[PDB]
RNA sequence: AAUAGGUUUGGUCCUAGCCUUUCUAUUAGCUCUUAGUAAGAUUACACAUGCAAGCAUCCCCGUUCCAGUGAGUUCACCCUCUAAAUC
RNA sequence: GAUUAACCUUUAGCAAUAAACGAAAGUUUAACUAAGCUAUACUAACCCCAGGGUUGGUCAAUUUCGUGCCAGCCACCGCGGUCACAC
RNA sequence: CCCCACUAUGCUUAGCCCUAAACCUCAACAGUUAAAUCAACAAAACUGCUCGCCAGAACACUACGAGCCACAGCUUAAAACUCAAAGGACCUGGCGGUGCUUCAUAUCCCUCUAGAGGAGCCUGUUCUGUAAUCGAUAAACCCCGAUCAACCUCACCACCUCUUGCUCAGCCUAUAUACCGCCAUCUUCAGCAAACCCUGAUGAAGGCUACAAAGUAAGCGCAAGUACCCACGUAAAGACGUUAGGUCAAGGUGUAGCCCAUGAGGUGGCAAGAAAUGGGCUACAUUUUCUACCCCAGAAAACUACGAUAGCCCUUAUGAAACUUAAGGGUCGAAGGUGGAUUUAGCAGUAAACUGAGAGUAGAGUGCUUAGUUGAACAGGGCCCUGAAGCGCGUACACACCGCCCGUCACCCUCCUCAAGUAUACUUCAAAGG
RNA sequence: AGUAAGGUCAGCUAAAUAAGCUAUCGGGCCCAUACCCCGAAAAUGUUGGUUAUACCCUUCCCGUACUACCA
RNA sequence: AUGAGG
């Protein structure tokens, strides 16, 4: 069989890597923004749990950790 | 013919309105006391309608003679008809020749004029990318030579500006400047896309002797004028104020900075680099001159762009105006349905090419007359 | 999806998508003679005006039904138990 | 009224049936009944009265001209470049 | 890509990363070789059972969401817009800077002989020029249509004239991309193919082994015959097709156009050279030049040599017409001193050199056709180079390698994603507590 | 406003016998183009003066360069 | 190294 199918994926992958390399810093800032919103959304979900259960504040000694970090 | 156009009721009704308007203006100027400001407007309108009314009155007199000439023939007696009818026919033919000229003269009078009658033309030809081979590029060279030869036929100065030959004895793109009298009037219709349909004989495409269709673009533009900037001091407002920055006590009391405002354009130029006001003023003038130099360049370009936007006209940039069919030896102009034989003679840019342009001018003038009558039809109703 | 059909290519075979042919329902174009029957706002947007719930020897009863809409939506069916209502 | 590609009368009667009320004769009811409007559908008929679509292949069916890869056509394949069964 | 030097890295320890054409692209277990074995190809066809996975191409090993020691990453995995195809396996042909083997005989290389490209002139062509033809215009055009243009020819140009016109009209007007006719070219080839049979499961297609295995074949071409001086050689012949090859201008004709003219007649005129080029002629000399001769000679032999067939002048021939055509004489004595890259032809009475004749014209070519004379050198190696044949291989080409096809930039259009902020709209609360 | 310095084949550099390369023209190679091969052509910004000229000086012009400071 | 269109 000819490699025509493989060649099409070869060029798509090659252009994708160059595109990623060209704008790896632009995507880095976008990824940074999404991680901050990801943590805030995660904090809101936990906050909704205790408010709906009748608790006015979070349980004593509790603090939501930054799971999305390095 | 022009006689059928006059027979149309739209033209006859409009011409009566002008004659009635022309008589109305004359009566007002003679009996009614008109204000000086309003009298001049009537005089200008009366003067403009004077050639129109005079020709129309002659046409009415010409038509009446035809009816009188026919009426006299109907009352004749057969015993003496042979000699008189021959004289009557000669008179009728002479009148018919005169009435055709009056129709032509009236038709020409209604046609307005063009701003770019004599402005020089920077003509550009580009080989359109429409098919394989060099047919498009080879055909561009023939068209470029046609315009160069046509300039010599009209005794026009042909100055070459750009010339990029192709790789197979053709032309990719070429630009040239043509100077003379009435250059733009004759060459304004030549702008557009040309189509060529031929069997290749010389070139890369000649390897396959099969008929191919190619296209190329011709760009016709008027040449602008020079850009000279003169700054009248009456239009310049000079303002002096203290400069900004850390320069000890000198700035605090001396107004070194100079602000120049051009009243017609509103541009504001400020300079405070130099300690002396005079030194800053010259530089501030220099920046203002350069900034207004661009404005005049922008002024010249914008004026040319808007010069023809007011007129209702088609975008003559991309349209198949003419077809060069070497297979059937016929150059066809789709705009006016005019076909020219002997394409080889036609490409020489001589008598044959000039006839097609003259037919374009004749047909374009006829179209202009029809549009005005339709425009006046709506106003009359 | 059937008794299937067209279409990949220089050509064949296989696979495959799309489409055609059948039967209904709205809307549009153009066109339209009669009779009978059936059915009938696009919109849970806003409504002029009239009418749609009275009865009856007074109390009661009825106006909670019929009619309408499809916004919302597994309250609709079976079983157990048992009010109201009818007898 | 607005809105939407969607567009029925600002009729008649409680005579039948159904519902409400009365012991009852009866009364009320835009429910309903009987009509009005509209090819949306079905059935039937008509002396005179037929239109709409299509005609390259799939797919039943084109003569002569005009146009000349232009104007235009097609559901799919496609047809139109001065001899078009495809406009 | 080749060569050299050197680092990450390849090694070890510890912790990561979790990808591959991780493909024997062929799931695990238990079986069968019987029927219909079976699209093709590949690695024969199937049964029972279970799990995983797949539903047109592209977008897409992508966006978003999510998980991850990963942070230019991996895993899972879309949609809108767009297309009517994509794809798998084959057949035949082409082509291959494709393999093996055998070859080319003026022939591919080495080799052999004389030339072209330099000069002058003659003659074509391209350009330029002119009011002033057309056709040919890689091999297969370029002394080509022409075995031929001062007028005529002539179809061109300017001017003038005629209109049922030399014609029961005409056109050298368009179309050689409608054709006949006559050819070029592969061909310095040997193949083309009716009618049958058979094979591939009755697919496009294929058809041979001689100690033979499915082919038989009329016809055409080759061949054989014939022409010339033999049986040799040279001519002639050379199919089907290939290049929409050349020729509407030999003639004829299809289609379309012109008919007071795109037709016809008369007068006059055009055919040149800034430049470039093809073919040919004559030379640059001593193996020569001149004369005698037709092969035992005498002179010449560098600015008075060799060398113009050119220029100028004169004469003559042809013609009605000659600065123009040709021949002859005089005068003139130029460039040229054996030619750059590159290129042509020839295997024997050939190349080379020399001398006649003919076709056509009133005349006219250094051209074409043709007869004769003198008369060679090399012919042996090689497959390195180019190409051919036989048998293979590959192929995404089929308009067939002058094929096809990839990405960036520029250009235009559609759709979508991302995105700080802001605006608008929607959803949730009481399903609670005092 | 001052001062420095540059002006050369079409282009860009080197030398002042004004050369090389590219570009340019002509030919060859190739079915064609390009590469390639052969051959040709092509210039000192300008002014004047430097025995006489050129590289110099100088006139003029284009562009370039640096400085324009402290109260 | 490149080339093909109706
Ligand atoms: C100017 O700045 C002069 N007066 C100095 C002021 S600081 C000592
Ligand atoms: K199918
Ligand atoms: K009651
Ligand atoms: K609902
Ligand atoms: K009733
Ligand atoms: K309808
Ligand atoms: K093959
Ligand atoms: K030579
Ligand atoms: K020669
Ligand atoms: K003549
Ligand atoms: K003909
Ligand atoms: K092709
Ligand atoms: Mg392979
Ligand atoms: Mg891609
Ligand atoms: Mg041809
Ligand atoms: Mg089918
Ligand atoms: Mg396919
Ligand atoms: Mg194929
Ligand atoms: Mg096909
Ligand atoms: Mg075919
Ligand atoms: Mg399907
Ligand atoms: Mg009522
Ligand atoms: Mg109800
Ligand atoms: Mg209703
Ligand atoms: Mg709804
Ligand atoms: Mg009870
Ligand atoms: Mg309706
Ligand atoms: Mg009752
Ligand atoms: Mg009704
Ligand atoms: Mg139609
Ligand atoms: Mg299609
Ligand atoms: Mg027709
Ligand atoms: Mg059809
Ligand atoms: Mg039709
Ligand atoms: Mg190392
Ligand atoms: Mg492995
Ligand atoms: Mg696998
Ligand atoms: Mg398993
Ligand atoms: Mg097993
Ligand atoms: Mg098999
Ligand atoms: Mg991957
Ligand atoms: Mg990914
Ligand atoms: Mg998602
Ligand atoms: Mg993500
Ligand atoms: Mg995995
Ligand atoms: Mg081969
Ligand atoms: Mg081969
Ligand atoms: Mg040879
Ligand atoms: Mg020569
Ligand atoms: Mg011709
Ligand atoms: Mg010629
Ligand atoms: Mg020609
Ligand atoms: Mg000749
Ligand atoms: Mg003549
Ligand atoms: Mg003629
Ligand atoms: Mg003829
Ligand atoms: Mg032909
Ligand atoms: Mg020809
Ligand atoms: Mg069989
Ligand atoms: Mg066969
Ligand atoms: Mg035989
Ligand atoms: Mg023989
Ligand atoms: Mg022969
Ligand atoms: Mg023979
Ligand atoms: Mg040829
Ligand atoms: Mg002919
Ligand atoms: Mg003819
Ligand atoms: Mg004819
Ligand atoms: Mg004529
Ligand atoms: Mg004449
Ligand atoms: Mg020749
Ligand atoms: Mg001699
Ligand atoms: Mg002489
Ligand atoms: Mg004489
Ligand atoms: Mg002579
Ligand atoms: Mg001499
Ligand atoms: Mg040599
Ligand atoms: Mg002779
Ligand atoms: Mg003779
Ligand atoms: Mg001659
Ligand atoms: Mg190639
Ligand atoms: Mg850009
Ligand atoms: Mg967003
Ligand atoms: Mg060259
Ligand atoms: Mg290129």
């Amino acid at each position: 069989k000819n490699v025509l199918k493989i060649r099409r994926r070869k060029m798509n992958h090659h252009k994708y890597r160059k595109l990623v390399k060209k704008t790896r810093f632009l995507r880095r800032k976008v990824q940074e923004g999404r991680l901050r919103r990801k943590q805030i959304k995660f904090e809101k979900d936990l906050r909704r749990i205790w408010l709906k259960a009748g608790l006015k504040e979070a349980p004593e000694g509790w603090q939501t950790p930054k799971i999305y970090l390095r | 013919d022009t006689k059928m156009l006059w027979k149309h009721k739209a033209l006859q009704k409009y011409m009566e309105n002008l004659s009635k308007e022309y008589q109305t203006l004359e009566q007002c100027l003679q009996h009614i006391p008109v204000n000086e400001e309003n009298r001049r407007s009537l005089n200008r309108r009366h003067a403009e309608l004077a050639p129109l009314a005079a020709i129309y009155q002659e046409i009415q007199e010409t038509e009446q003679a035809i009816e009188e000439l026919e009426s006299m023939c109907k009352s004749l007696n057969k015993q003496d008809e042979k000699q008189l009818q021959e004289l009557a026919l000669e008179e009728r033919q002479t009148i018919d020749q005169k009435i055709n000229m009056l129709y032509n003269e009236l038709f020409q009078s209604l046609v307005p004029k063009e701003k770019y009658d004599k402005n020089d033309v920077i003509l550009e030809v580009t080989a359109g990318r429409t098919t394989g081979g060099d047919i498009c590029q080879q055909f561009t060279r023939e068209i470029f030579d046609m315009y160069q030869n046509y300039s010599c036929y009209k005794h026009w100065q042909f100055e070459l500006l750009n010339y990029t030959p192709a790789d197979y004895g053709g032309l990719h793109h070429a630009a040239a400047r043509i100077s003379g009298d009435g250059v733009y009037k004759h060459l304004k219709y030549e702008g557009g896309i040309h189509r060529v349909q031929r069997i290749p004989e010389v070139g890369l495409s000649s390897r396959m002797q099969r008929i191919h269709t190619g296209t190329m673009s011709v760009i016709v533009l008027p040449q602008p004028d020079e850009v000279d900037v003169k700054l009248d001091p009456k239009d310049l407002r000079i303002d002096t104020f203290r400069a900004k920055g850390a320069a000890a006590q000198h700035v605090n009391k001396t107004d070194s900075a100079v602000r120049l405002v051009h009243i017609p354009t509103g541009l504001v130029v400020e300079c405070q680099q130099e300690r002396s006001q005079i030194k800053n003023k010259e530089i501030a003038f220099r920046v203002l001159r350069a900034r207004l130099y661009q404005q005049i360049i922008e002024k010249d370009k914008r004026q040319q762009q808007s010069a023809r936007k007011l007129q209702v006209g088609t975008r003559a940039q991309s349209e198949r105006i003419r077809t060069y069919n070497f297979t059937q030896d016929r150059v066809s102009d789709h705009r006016i349905a005019y076909e020219v034989r002997d394409i080889k003679e036609f490409l020489c840019g001589g008598k044959g090419l000039d006839q097609l342009i003259q037919r374009l001018l004749q047909s374009a003038d006829e179209e202009a007359i029809a549009e005005l009558l339709d425009e006046h039809l709506k106003s009359a109703k």
